């Protein structure tokens, strides 16, 4: 699970 | 269209969640040559993400179909058709971003900043094609993802606070790409750990402006460590 | 198999939520001109329902900025022009709906129970036009969309019983175009009251196999009813 | 908003 806006 | 114009409707296709639009608007933004905002720099990155998002999720529903469907072949060559006609609008969306951050964005940005943010999204949209590459030239994929995130964390360790959430984000992306892309879980956790400890040893450096964004990426790496420790 | 194999993309479409794709799959085969099983009718219902639904949201957001941004001469008028493209999309999907149940849908239905389905259906698309149309066009369109509703109203009374999913989804959308497009909120409370009452009275009507969509539609028409009385 | 929806 990667980067979240 | 006037670059302001172009901006403010970009905004309006946001919050109406028509992402293309915002994309057209952002690609179109980019292509006057002229560098980013901050902002300007934020709407094409979410707008992108969002495009190429709905194909990745899309991806992994009829990909995942496609493999229960073992033993019924005229049903699995369906599936296997419509997740390759999803891998081209994928392909084609990635290599729309990638030639915007080769020809415009990476030569002109004039910060550690924007150029850390830039070469972090080469190494994600490198990875998005490694997602659903094969092979020979998934070899190649893998190792200009690696080579784009490798000199965004060389630069974020030497120019940015280990609590600025473009340096984490970068922590969290490239974690993800050990884990993932390389099948490299002990790499993975160790670049995850790294960058949350460094974070938490110096809380003091957060800022009103940033520190929400920096928090929550500080949970999503300790997410990821707790569910490959497990 | 043509229709099976379209029928088969259609559902691999709805489940990688891929709107445009299922419609177009399920347009196609409503153009085959043979008449539609219940699957067939409630894929093609879903597929239009998602693509229609996706900027009457949009058109909602925009408007709402648009109201919010009075004072602000520039912003404004973006909005307005950005509500006006939204708007041209929503009529164009509208009219394609439109157009196959005139041509194909409401002349083939063989049962009550399909052709009430396809009169609510023509009922609820010309509502869709109404909530974004002005002067003179507005008076034919809101009266395409009462006819169609009224029409379904008298089959659906003659032919299914209270607790017909059907018939109670047509009083639902039937008391929502009273109230919201003809400005009525008594004659869209009598309608969703007396819709609840007459399936409250026979609940013995009841079948193991729709009994769900049937109380979850008497619990939507006591929720209107509730927040209309309020 | 509470249509069926439809
Ligand atoms: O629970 C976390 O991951 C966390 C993250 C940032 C700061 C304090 C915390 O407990």
């Amino acid at each position: 699970s990667s980067a979240n806006l | 269209m006037d670059k302001n114009e172009l901006v403010q409707k970009a905004k309006l296709a946001e919050q109406a969640e028509r992402y293309d639009d915002m994309a057209a608007c952002m690609k179109s933004v980019t292509e006057q040559g002229a560098e980013l905002s901050n902002e300007e720099r934020n709407l094409l990155s979410v707008a992108y993400k969002n495009v190429v998002g709905a194909r990745r999720s899309s991806w992994r529903v009829v990909s995942s179909i496609e493999q229960k469907t073992e033993g019924a072949e005229k049903k699995q060559q369906m599936a296997r058709e419509y997740r390759e006609k999803i891998e081209t609008e994928l392909r084609d969306i990635c290599n729309d971003v990638l030639s915007l951050l080769e020809k415009f964005l990476i030569p002109n940005a004039s910060q550690a900043e924007s150029k850390v943010f830039y070469l972090k999204m080469k190494g994600d949209y490198y990875r998005y094609l490694a997602e659903v590459a094969a092979g020979d030239d998934k070899k190649g994929i893998v190792d200009q993802s690696q080579q784009a995130y490798q000199e965004a964390f060389e630069i974020s360790k030497k120019e940015m606070q280990p609590t600025h959430p473009i340096r984490l984000g970068l922590a969290l992306n490239f974690s993800v790409f050990y884990y993932e892309i390389l099948n490299s879980p002990e790499k993975a956790c160790s670049l995850a750990k790294t960058a949350f400890d460094e974070a938490i040893a110096e809380l003091d450096t957060l800022s009103e402006e940033s520190y929400k964004d920096s928090t929550l990426i500080m949970q999503l790496l300790r997410d990821n460590l707790t569910l490959w420790t497990s």
